[PDB]
């Protein structure tokens, strides 16, 4: 199957420097054309840049151009993007794509599942996190709310599952959002049943694989 | 504002495989078709939707050069309504084709002693191309009743074979270099003419 | 260069319609544009190219018309699975551009927001900051006012809001509202509310709590 | 261990109808399309039919299509040869074959379908006594004779089981009658005839006949 | 329907011989032409598949050939545990066919056979008939004349014949003749012969024995 996996994605400081890598496999590599397409978190895609097989002509956005060089190795069957002077707009997941003829012809056909590049000046931190505890006053017998805020981690991801995935009906894990501090937050909540309160116990898994982050948190009633 | 860059085709340094074969948009550049035929150094140059000798009168739009290399047997594939490995499953050209099916041997070129096997065909596809398609997969096709799971086998083939060019094979199992001419006649700003093309 | 326009940017529709996008280019570019489909957390799709064609592998409800500068995209008989988003794509000249997409999302009834307030824990409290969470559970359509107000004081400037994307089981929403302060500006007032306003509801409802109980 | 074993076959009258199975045991049997070949007595292989690993695709051979129908049940591990309106073109050792990368590379042992309206008979079993007349050097042969039964197969060993070497188990042949006859002989030293008893098994399952008979010189 | 067919029919060759089998196809079927191996009483073996490529534990005296319609077989070194039928089948297209098959036979020395014979059993006599058995042991060639003399006159139609296949070590055969009597017809005889005639024996063997054993 045609494969094309990238890599060398991460944090990068402003102004700095990252070289994103695509490894394809499944086909003749420099027989392809090749490209460079990036999506900024909520966001449209933008293309970003494009070479043909044996690396003769290069195209650029001109949001890149002076700063980005796309390359290509064939004997290694891999695409390179060489990212210099990277600002915050950067900030984006890079896909890797093929056109299915040329660079003068046709669509991307194939797709990678992209890296995340992260540029700020903010460090790799693991979140805390607190607890957002059922309301005392909830209904006689009905339904209940309670979940987990996930503070001031960086840089993305982070995952969220309520008691290592047993529960999973009425779980929502809110889009994280980017803090003036450069750190990000979320909350995940979920609803259960008023009275399961005093039975049924409540954790929160939160995983943040760049700091190597793994917290769990009991979510315990009021009082 | 350019003449039209056919030299870079036709005179290209490596020519692709016929299954991942090569197109070239040509756009925005006059084309003197009459260098081309004048210079007649071709083993075929059919036209289909146009004559020509009246190339070099006219104006058209999305204009494509594909190119690849195939045997001499099989350029008779490279033509509307056709059949075979070729037509079906490399190079489908619609039956409505208006363009200009050129080639001229390669031997002198695509030929190594002991053979050259970098050029490839695709021998099997679960369906025939659509015109103009282009399949560059490698997945092991399944002939038979068993899926393949990724093991060559009984029944279980690598769905590409290498044409092993050599110097002394007979004129139809000999490398020919192939560029198809692909036109929309006028209806639409041109984006290429001849050099006595009426817009 | 080429600006594209693709409109609209969002859509609601119900299985069975007959949805089309529209992508309008600023210059002329024959049939040189792409259309693809892209799901929450995935790669982008291809679906038709140079206007017209169908790729092998989609379904042939989805159909591409158009040429110079007015494309649509049509999805007659509208799929479950054909909920996302779409892109146009300019193929020809360089540099290349997208459309800014449409969301495609599924119609279903107008359903009030379950409203739940929490103040913020004394863990964070212990580290100097509160965050007050205010939650709007599975309501419908999307728009929804969120207004904090601080012993009456309505407050900007110091809140964000987040919005899952529509359940895959009722077709709601989820919005989450978080007012965030120092400790010392939190313990500084004593009533927190948060006011929600949304279609479903014939007057807005206010969850509050006053610091202490 | 990939085993296939058949069953259901017999004497069957024409006209009727049969459905062979082939158990599948040892290997993922969803993963693999199988075939049926058959054999009619004394002829050459025929190509019967093939069915997709899922179910799916099927196909027969022109002589039988129509008339039979292959199926596979992949919970059951077991693959059918349903045989339907029997004539005598179908008498034949029916065989299961699993399609592989490797090749057809696991057989059953084989089923036979007897298409006849006569009724089975089973087998009058008869000692070849051992004598100065079935000797010769260090040498002497004695035997049974299987006599008179329909359909075949019938089965020989001797010793139940425990003899093996010099044994000479023939072909069975048609007689005037329309029933078969074969004769199992074996050689063994000439001196271990009064040291060592010898007896031969026989077992005809069409008319469930087992019969153990002690071949004693004279 | 690909019809196949096979030549020759039959054939003998010595121990290390070349032999080549011939299959023909009606219809070009490229090179997808499979091998099988059948030894009397056992199921077929795959040997060759894509007309040249060895199934895994085949020996290396086996190897095919051809492309088209006409194929080879080829046994580059012929052992005796090879005699056997061997088949082609053409797996280009289905339905899969089968050729007739060449049914081969492994040429070696002279060797006699021995005779041996049985009288009727008690039991059988007791039935009320008479079976007399004639062995030949472990002989070649095949051809081998056994005649029945009740009272030095030549039996016909009441005695009957099986022949062993050609064993895979020493490539002999063994056979069997069974002469049947009705009780009353045995009991009006006295010597019961039988007379074998073999390229291996100088002049006929008879072997007898008289009912008063
Ligand atoms: C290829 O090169 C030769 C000179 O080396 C030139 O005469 C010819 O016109 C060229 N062909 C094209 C199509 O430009
Ligand atoms: C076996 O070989 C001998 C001589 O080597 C020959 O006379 C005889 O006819 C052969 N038999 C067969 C069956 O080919």
């Amino acid at each position: 199957e045609v494969q094309l996996l990238e890599s060398g994605g991460g944090l990068v400081q402003p102004g700095g420097s990252l070289r994103l890598s695509c490894a394809a496999s499944g086909f003749r590599f420099d027989y392809e054309d090749m490209g460079w397409v990036r999506q900024a978190p909520g966001k449209g895609l933008e293309w970003v840049s494009s070479i043909d097989s044996h690396g003769a002509s290069t195209y650029y956005a001109d949001s890149v151009k002076g700063r980005f060089t796309i390359s290509r190795d064939n004997s290694k069957n891999t695409l390179y993007l060489q990212m210099n002077s990277l600002r915050a707009e950067d900030t984006a997941v890079y896909y890797c794509a093929k056109y299915s003829h040329s660079v003068s012809y046709g669509p991307f056909d194939y797709w990678g599942q992209g890296t995340l590049v992260t540029v700020s000046s903010a460090s790799t931190k693991g979140p805390s996190v607190f607890p957002l505890a059922p309301s005392s006053k909830s209904t006689s017998g009905g339904t209940a709310a309670l979940g987990c805020l996930v503070k001031d981690y960086f840089p993305e991801p982070v995952t969220v599952s309520w008691n290592s995935g047993a529960l999973t009906s009425g779980v929502h894990t809110f889009p994280a959002v980017l803090q003036s501090s450069g750190l990000y937050s979320l909350s995940s909540v979920v609803t259960v049943p008023s009275s399961s309160l005093g039975t049924q116990t409540y954790i929160c898994n939160v995983n943040h694989k760049p700091s190597n982050t793994k917290v769990d948190k009991k979510v315990e009633p009021k009082s | 504002t350019n003449l039209c860059p056919f030299g870079e085709v036709f005179n290209a340094t490596r020519f692709a495989s016929v299954y991942a074969w090569n197109r070239k948009r040509i756009s925005n550049c006059v084309a003197d078709y009459s260098v081309l035929y004048n210079s007649a150094s071709f083993s075929t140059f059919k036209c289909y939707g146009v004559s020509p000798t009246k190339l070099n009168d006219l104006c058209f739009t999305n204009v494509y050069a594909d190119s690849f290399v195939i045997r001499g047997d099989e350029v008779r594939q490279i033509a509307p309504g056709q059949t075979g490995k070729i037509a079906d499953y490399n190079y489908k050209l619609p039956d409505d084709f208006t363009g200009c099916v050129i080639a001229w041997n390669s031997n002198n070129l695509d030929s190594k002693v002991g053979g050259n096997y970098n050029y490839l065909y695709r021998l099997f596809r679960k369906s025939n191309l659509k015109p103009f398609e282009r399949d560059i997969s490698t997945e092991i096709y399944q002939a038979g009743s068993t899926p393949c799971n990724g093991v060559e086998g009984f029944n279980c083939y690598f769905p590409l074979q290498s044409y092993g060019f050599q110097p002394t094979n007979g004129v139809g199992y000999q490398p020919y270099r192939v560029v198809v001419l692909s036109f929309e006649l006028l209806h639409a700003p041109a984006t290429v003419c001849g050099p006595k093309g009426s817009h | 260069d080429i600006q594209m326009t693709q409109s609209p940017s969002s859509l609601s529709a119900s299985v069975g319609d007959r949805v089309t996008i529209t992508c309008r280019a600023s210059q002329y570019i024959y049939d040189d544009l792409n259309w693809y489909q892209q799901k929450p957390g995935k790669a982008p799709k291809l679906l038709i190219y140079s206007a017209s064609s169908l790729q092998s592998g989609v379904p042939s409800r989805f159909s591409g018309s158009g040429s110079g500068t007015d494309f649509t995209l049509t999805i007659s008989s509208l799929q479950p699975e054909d909920f996302a988003t779409y892109y146009c794509q300019q193929a020809w000249p360089y540099p290349l551009t997208f459309g800014q997409g449409t969301k495609v999302e599924i119609k279903r009834t107008v359903a009030a927001p379950s409203v739940f307030i929490f103040p913020p824990s004394d863990e964070q409290l212990k580290s100097g900051t509160a965050s007050v969470v205010c939650l709007l559970n599975n309501f419908y359509p999307r728009e929804a006012k969120v207004q904090w107000k601080v012993d009456n004081a309505l407050q900007s400037g110091n809140s964000q809001e987040s919005v899952t994307e529509q359940d895959s089981k009722d077709s709601t929403y989820s919005l989450s509202s978080t007012l965030t302060l120092s400790k010392a500006d939190y313990e500084k007032h004593k009533v927190y509310a948060c006011e929600v306003t949304h279609q479903g509801l014939s007057s807005p409802v206010t969850k509050s709590f006053n610091r202490g109980e």
